[PDB]
């Protein structure tokens, strides 16, 4: 079992950087993918995250409309795209995986990449 | 025809 | 004091009767007491004989073009008219001294386990006569019970049960209950009544409606239903229903605020012509006639499960301003008064 | 929202000890809560789940127990690389929800 | 002389029969009394059992995408092919010395009490195998007769029960009536008569028809049709009704007035391929036949509570100027004559 | 820990430690339940619990339209006071929790009766769609016969519910050979599963062969999983629905051979809209997965319980110039055992 | 219980005049209102009427089209209009009930008024 | 159609104790949809009798009534001071209605 | 009863020529008509026929399109016209019925004509 | 197509004899086959029908039986005023098939 | 394979 | 309101 992620680095804002994670060991029809970021001196927090057999999406406030998530089964690949990148969105994220029946919690978890946005 | 009415007589 | 007579298309067979409806008192109903007049010089060898039944039917008897005909029946009863085979009431005797010795006399007694009369109102695209119950009567001459029938050795002929207001009042109707939300105690107390637990067709009632708010919300609207429910048990319990009259109210109540007003409805058939299964009391062939009454059941347990049965209630609604309307309700009875 | 707060914030742990730590509640939830430690800079890992389904391979020191909206996370004997910061977190309902953190200073 | 014969998949297991449709008399029917050949080593220990049945049935056998198969069995029967267990008849025992030990008698006898094959004609909207009536018979091996079945092994089979033209004529079929309006004494008698009481498909029938206008209006048309009847007993007692062949003419009758002359009609499918709820004779898998034919009851009462039933009369109406149309109608059979 | 549920007047409540409830063909736990009532407010009628499977339609939420063909598979009722088998462990722990006034009661299910089961609604065959409900109710009156109130009654659900079986079966596999009508020029077609059994939300691998000897070439591959569904209220009834499906234009051609692993995935999602398809029975209102395939006893039994349901694959072969031919396999689909 | 009526007097002929009977004691929908007329040394007449539960309306024929009738259960009275006055239908009017269930005769009357055109 | 009636007799003695009768006749049969009233010149009608028998409240015994197919009648057995008066009779198993025309007092 | 024909002769080809045959003895509607065509020193072709029960036709390749056949029960009657003849379209044709309730073979024949087409 | 083939082609017979002629198949038939005699110029007439059923009105010296593909037509005495052509036909499907005819002649 | 006869012997 | 829950003591 594996899980592995892409996309990131220091970039100025108003852009859009493409986030993937792809997984190995488990078909994506019997499981959910979340992604959840944690800051400097900061703990963790859910950020959005898909179901494929019901196919639902969710969203924090905070990030409504600025983010989009996807993934394609023919891969066992998620993605996320969010857009006119911002400063307050440097963090480290995470991509990491569930039971569909019954969710029980994080229970396999990506490298996690940071991902910075300023000026400077 | 249908129904109709008759005497008591008496 | 007059007497129905009906017969054959040959005419040689003839029956006379006094009554068509008969009155339900939960405890007995007026027996049949029918005679039928032959001379049987024209059959000459068959078996003369008259029968009962209530049947639940569709579709008409006219000539129709449709698959129809559902005739599941409900209760069935055979008596034999000749050879001679209880005694016979004040007006059989003078009816036969009228009618002379070719007229003989016969009998039957209803028993208290079977519904009234009732119909449904046809939709647009149905077509014939709608789904209800009847009371028959047909007589005829033959070999067996099992033998084919003909036009001139029978005849037929359709009559109805009936009940009517009881002689004892009841308790007052009235209903009320608290909702409240989440924040706090802070609660909603609803309530209502009507005049009485009976009444005639065509009369007003009055809805008396009361409201504690000591809510976080504002009471925005109020509705007021009452609604016709029937039951249908042939074979599956099934249930209808429809709102038959119905009134919203543009009455308001602020949080911590108190309120109560009284209203009045009519329920009356000339505005729904076209609510397709909305329930009447049985008319004879074809007639117009009013909505069906809350037919009364008995005081016994009983089965309970035979073809068609009715009730009313009313509902009353609050609706309120940012969520949360809630509603409640009462049953009560609609039948004709007693006939002098 | 699903008010979260954990305590306490700070302990010392020279090898062996046996400390409480709670997660505390806005409303009520039956069981969907569990937590999960981590040293900084690496993966998340669980121990407890269901307010008391304890994960495989955890070593038996680890327990809770759930009243009401209060969840109890225990340390029967603190151990010399289970020094650790511990988050707790709740998902009767979307959003999830989730604390803070806790030191390590002997 | 020429058999049927018939296979599983496995090949081993295979049956042999001389006939497909057996002639019911009213007291009685030819047995069916096939053969079974099976080499054991296939099923090892496994007992074989041949069965009967006749099913209502509706939807197709291939693969059909909806809801279908509202399977009512009207009357199953079961026999014991091996181990051993009336006696065999002339071709049951030429075909125990043409196929070998290996292969073994069986024997049915169709009650009196059951319907003839047939079937409706599907509408264009629904799709699939109309409901019909059929008899099958089916064998199969298993350690028991609850067991699942499989292909390999079992086999399947569809025959047919069959009516034919009784020997014996009856009375002439005619009709009158002396109908008469309201005005006076004076009336509009009427009358009509056939060829004959029974038809073979594709005859065709004159109707003769006489009026006597002593009444106050002139009739102004004439019409005439022939109808079709079909009952239904499956659990409700429920008819359905069409006509299927019709003619008209604008003949006039004056008062004080008399008319008379001869019509001909013939039925035929060609002109009526669409009216869903046409009955036809049971058709083996799909092929094209014939309007169905009437069945003939016994003689006694029985019961008979087995779905399809079937009959026709004609009708006939007459038109009147200034109101007072009038009708009669009156039955006749029609079914093939006795193959040679 | 444990369920509670009340009357509208808060006299009357019952105590409860399940919802749902494992069958193991030969066994399900017991009905094991408490009620709480201080009869000084009932003060001389008689305390009663009831308990049925029935099939239903249309929703209680005060629906317009004929609805409630309300015929049960089973009924069972029981009396709590007057006081008339011994409390398990948790009933008699939560006597002492509760007092004197709670009183315990008690059914075994019989092992005849369906699964919980709903079909998917329509967008006009609208309302709460027919299917199977497991209920108990409690109430108090002077009769069973007597009509009763809502302060006098609480009411409640629950689920009879399947897990997969240790014991796996023989591999699964089919096959067949068409011989056509000039020579023995022949065509033979085979395939065959993973397992026989599956989980929800597997993928299914099928692998499948085919010899083509005959005069023809082979154009497409067709393959699917169908849905299954029977019902024995008075009528015997079959209802079927294609649930999922592939297709692939992987030619043969007449004296040649072929073979491939062809995958394929039920789920949810893409078929909202078909009215008609099973789910396994929810609680109120809630979204499930498609409906578990039911397990059978060994034996025959009476047969004449409510709804039924089980799939197949299908395959085909397209050919040129005529004669399609398909072929077929079951197999089971269902939850593992929980922990 | 009571009937009273108003409307009018002495017209030239061509026009209309409108008339009205309203009732206590009883409620409308479920009873049903009668017009009559008398004229010197002659007796009653049938005009028209009006059924408020079923809604029909029937009329005799010399005043079909000429007549209109109408009753609004807000107030528990009703209403007739007739157009383009002749002289022929200078009468006394009157207003009148019935039982809905079932008709039985006419058991209390209006004041009647006189109308007269020429 | 238009039910024909006609009423009889049309005016005779009554110095106060009589017994008379007064009749209406139809031009078709009806069972009993019929009904009589009385009225004092210039003021409003009143029943006395309907059903062809059914007496309405409170009026005084001496007022009766028979059907016999197409023939009405009332009786009055003794005829009184205060009920001098003309009368009336009305038919209604059609719409439209139908009755008849009065009676006199001359002593 | 009897069977008859029509209409024949020596014509010119390319044309057309109508074809008629009255029936008597039996009812049209409970019957279905053929017709078969026989030449110098050969036997004999079905070209086409009518079963009016069901109302269905059907023809030789040679002579689809080419070939129409009818019938009315009015005159108890079949007909059939044919075009863009040619030349050896010409043959004796021969008129024949059969039973419908079922098929047992050609049990009453036509007189039948010669029929000719040449430059 | 159906193909035919009767056989022989022609063979002489004077006043008595026993002959058969025999009608052969592409494709087998149950009974759908029946065979015709005809002089020359004239309307042909039956003899034999579902592959033994002769037609009535006939002289019993006819016969014939089937085999499988095989089609037997047979005369057992040879009548001084058959003598003709004859024809087998078969028509289980349509388009209908017909022989090639069988010349018989005296000597 | 459909339907399928044989001979009497 | 509905369902709700409670705990074992002891």
């Amino acid at each position: 079992v594996q899980l592995v992620e892409s996309g990131g680095g220091l970039v100025q804002p108003g852009g859009s950087l493409r986030l993937s994670c792809a997984a190995s060991g488990f078909n994506v029809y019997s499981s959910s993918i979340h992604w959840v970021r944690q800051a400097p001196g900061k703990g963790l927090e859910w950020v959005a995250s898909i179901s494929s057999y019901y196919g639902y999406t969710y969203y924090a406030d905070s990030v409504k409309g600025r983010f989009t998530i996807s993934a394609d089964t023919s891969k066992n690949t998620a993605y996320l795209q969010m857009n006119s990148l911002r400063a307050e969105d440097t963090a480290v994220y995470y991509c990491a995986r569930s039971r569909q029946f019954w969710y029980s919690g994080l229970d396999y978890w990506g490298q996690g990449t940071l991902v910075t946005v300023s000026s400077a | 025809s249908f129904t109709r009415s008759t005497v008591d007589t008496m | 004091t007059r007497v129905f007579k009906k017969s054959s298309p040959n005419g040689k067979l003839t029956v006379y009767l006094g009554k068509r409806d008969f009155v339900d008192h939960l405890d007995k109903v007026d027996p049949v007491d029918g005679v039928v007049l032959v001379d049987p010089d024209y059959l000459k060898d068959r078996k003369v004989f008259v029968t009962l039944t209530v049947a639940f039917r569709y579709g008409r008897e006219d000539c129709d073009v449709l698959g129809l005909s559902f005739r599941k029946d409900l209760f069935i009863a055979n008596y034999q008219a000749f050879p001679p085979t209880r005694p016979p009431t004040r007006l059989q005797e003078r009816l036969l001294r009228k009618l002379g010795q070719h007229a003989h006399p016969f009998f039957f007694t209803i028993p208290q386990n079977l519904p009234s009369s009732v119909t449904l109102q046809p939709g647009p695209e149905d077509t014939g006569k709608a789904l209800g119950v009847d009371f028959e009567i047909r007589a005829f001459v033959a070999k067996s019970l099992e033998e084919k029938s003909h036009k001139r050795n029978s005849v037929r002929l359709v009559i109805r049960k009936v009940q009517f207001a009881p002689e004892k009042p009841g308790p007052q109707p009235s209903a009320e209950t608290t909702r409240h939300f989440l924040m706090s105690d802070r609660s909603l107390h609803l309530e209502a009544s009507l005049d009485k637990e009976l009444y005639y067709h065509g009369e007003p009632l009055n809805v008396n409606v009361h409201v504690t708010n000591n809510s976080t919300k504002t009471v925005k609207k109020i509705k007021v239903s009452v609604r016709q429910y029937a039951d249908i048990v042939l074979f599956s319990t099934a249930q209808y229903k429809v709102p038959v009259a119905q009134v919203e109210q543009d009455d308001q109540v602020s949080p911590s605020s108190t309120f109560s007003k009284v209203y009045t409805i009519t329920p009356f058939l000339a505005n729904n012509r076209e609510k397709r299964g909305l329930a009447l009391d049985g008319k004879l062939k074809h007639e117009d006639t009013n909505l069906a009454s809350s037919t009364i059941v008995k005081e016994g347990a009983n089965k309970e499960v035979l073809g068609i049965l009715v009730s009313y209630r009313v509902k009353v609604k609050l609706v309120v301003s940012r969520g949360g309307d809630v509603s409640v309700e009462l049953p009560f009875v609609l039948m004709h008064p007693k006939p002098h | 929202d699903i008010q979260m707060t954990q305590s306490p914030s700070s302990l010392s742990a020279s090898v062996g000890d046996r400390v409480t730590i709670t997660c505390r509640a806005s409303q009520s939830v039956s069981s969907a809560v569990a937590w999960y430690q981590q040293k900084p800079g690496k993966a998340p890992k669980l121990l407890i789940y269901s307010a008391s389904s304890l994960y495989s391979g955890v070593p038996s020191r680890f327990s809770g127990s759930r009243s009401g909206t209060d969840f109890t996370l225990t340390i029967s004997s603190l151990q010399p690389e289970d020094f650790a910061t511990y988050y707790c977190q709740q998902y009767k309902y979307v959003p999830v929800t989730f604390g803070q953190g806790t030191k390590v200073e002997i």
